[PDB]
């Protein structure tokens, strides 16, 4: 109900309606309410709801943000979540001082790849990794949120919507009108993630779909046949598309360490065929030495 | 793909018991017949070929409808209402461009309003507390799909076609899971086609052998010989299509030798 809940303060805000911290009156707990503006005539409960909602349901893990109820109040859904502190974004500018500490990207990383293997595993693409839509609290956990954007996926997939994932963390089959994208959309995402936690700037920061395409190309090299089979026959591919030679790798996120760079480049491959799972992330050497540190701020 | 493969398998197995509907919702249903449900499903084939929609698009309203029905006593002038909200649900879950409410409320040749389609549609929400993302036959299908060799136009077509059927009859089609439709469609349309059976790789998968789909098998076998005399046509004439391969023109075996 919503009498148990006390507004505190603007938060966030979405499509179709604002983000505000609540508390429960009763328990104490502090959460973090998403309106959902539902209007008796147009078009009823917006498909993104829908969605957001009944994946949400099914996604229990201490990396996707907790739905913690769905309150109907007279023409309006309010989405009860648990209270997260800040989104990555808003962090890393925070940490535009120094860096973020090494054992924090590589902790933040991690759980990023648990939550992700996790949606994966049920049958959920996110469609809309970046730093906005991850939230960090004050113990050391960073959380998934934000899956207006998702679907439930079949196996094999069919064609789903076009465009998708913004623009920045886009990756290339989608940019290159692909029928088919899976699973390795979100990693090429995490991936682009990875090197902004890093460098504190996005890695290919476009503002058209040729502009992203571009700069991905003059950072990893164009692709051809070798490199990712099919890509000349891709429906956006085009035979005058400048071929620039791949960059040391080294070159792209400089502080990066061998094993940092080994995964960041398998995150980063062209072929989604052969990008790596989240699942299989989990076990790269990048992360023998893991831990869950605190926020340093 | 292949790394989540298995883990998706047992995930939707998981979730198909805990979406399925109860088996015997419509001896409590005063007003409503298996029958008229079939009458309903029959439409909604229609109504997804006039919109060109998804046939997961179909799997989900019709289980939407089914679990709504195993809560909630329906009139019969409402049942039509029940199932266009659903339809509409399973729209905006599933595809891409899901038609506009005002669509829907054509379609139903304006016995209901607007303001009713879309109070059902929140009704709908609220008995299936928004668990949407329910496991179909097709889901099932597609991934039993990937253990062809080699892959068969007319085999897809055809499971898929027999799936379908067995969505328009409650008895005896809702004592049986998803998983297992899916089974007797899949080994059924590959013995129609190309004489094979249920590979061995997929009682690994499923666990599932002839034996165990046998009470199915036999129930789809019944169905797919008894097609052509059926009250409900529209999943035959959709099935004419080249779309499909026109898997409904092909003949059905006289006996599956089991
Ligand atoms: Br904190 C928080 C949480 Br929790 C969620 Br869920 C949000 N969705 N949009 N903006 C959000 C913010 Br800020």
């Amino acid at each position: 109900s919503m009498e148990n809940f006390q507004k505190v303060e603007k938060i966030g805000e979405g499509t179709y309606g604002v983000v505000y911290k609540a508390r429960n009156k009763l328990t104490g707990e502090v959460v973090a309410l998403k309106k959902i503006r539902l209007d008796t005539e147009t078009e009823g409960v917006p498909s993104t709801a829908i969605r957001e909602i009944s994946l949400l349901k099914e996604l229990n893990h201490p990396n996707i943000v907790k739905l913690l109820d769905v309150i109907h109040t007279e023409n309006k859904l309010y989405l009860v979540f648990e209270f997260l502190h800040q989104d990555l974004k808003k962090f890393m500018d925070a940490s535009a001082l120094t860096g973020i500490p090494l054992p924090l990207i590589k902790s933040y990383l991690f759980q990023l790849l648990q939550g992700l293997a996790f949606c994966h595993s049920h049958r959920v693409l996110h469609r809309d990794l970046k730093p906005q839509n991850l939230l960090i609290n004050t113990e050391g956990a960073i959380k998934l949120a934000d899956f207006g954007l998702a679907r439930a996926f079949g196996v094999p997939v069919r064609t789903y919507t076009h465009e998708v994932v913004t623009l920045w963390y886009r990756a290339p089959e989608i940019l290159l009108g692909c029928k088919y994208y899976s699973t390795a959309v979100d990693i090429w995402s995490l991936g682009c993630i990875f090197a902004e936690m890093v460098t504190r700037r996005a890695l290919f920061p476009g503002d058209s779909e040729i502009d992203q395409l571009f700069r991905i190309f003059r950072t990893l090299g164009t692709p051809d046949e070798v490199v990712w089979p099919g890509v000349t026959s891709m429906p956006d591919y085009k035979p005058s598309f400048p071929k620039w030679a791949r960059q040391d790798f080294s070159k792209v996120v400089p502080p990066l360490d061998e094993d940092g760079r080994s995964l960041l480049s398998q995150m980063l491959h062209y072929d989604p065929n052969k990008r790596i799972s989240a699942k299989a992330a989990l076990a790269h050497p990048f992360f023998q030495d893991v831990t869950k540190p605190v926020p340093h701020l | 793909v292949p790394d989540y493969h298995e883990d998706i398998h047992t995930y939707l197995r998981e979730m198909e018991v805990k979406c399925k509907p109860k088996v015997g919702y419509m001896k409590k249903q005063p007003d409503i017949t298996n029958s008229m449900r079939a009458i309903l499903v029959d439409w909604l084939v229609e109504v997804g070929e006039e919109y060109k929609l998804q046939n997961e698009t179909l799997h989900l309203a019709v289980n939407y409808i089914d679990r709504f029905l195993s809560s909630m006593s329906v009139l019969r002038g409402k049942l039509q209402l029940v199932g266009t909200a659903a339809m509409l649900l399973a729209s905006k879950f599933e595809e891409i461009y899901p038609p506009e409410v005002a669509e829907f409320v054509y379609i139903t040749d304006d016995t209901y309003t607007k303001k009713q389609v879309l109070r059902m549609e929140h009704l709908v929400l609220k008995v299936l507390t928004f668990d949407l993302a329910a496991p179909t036959v097709n889901q099932f299908l597609t991934q039993y799909f990937l253990h062809q060799q080699p892959a068969n136009c007319k085999v897809e077509s055809l499971a898929m076609f027999l799936g379908e059927l067995s969505l328009i009859d409650a008895d005896p089609y809702l004592k049986y899971l998803p998983s297992v439709i899916a089974g007797a469609a899949f080994h059924l349309a590959l013995y129609t086609v190309t004489g094979q059976s249920w590979p061995e790789s997929l009682i690994r998968k499923t666990g599932y052998t002839l034996e165990s789909l046998k009470p199915c098998l036999m129930d789809l076998h019944q169905t797919y010989l008894k097609a052509p005399q059926h009250a409900q046509q529209s999943i035959r004439e959709k099935y004419k299509n080249s779309k499909y391969h026109g898997v409904s023109l092909l003949n059905p075996p006289e006996t599956l030798n089991l």
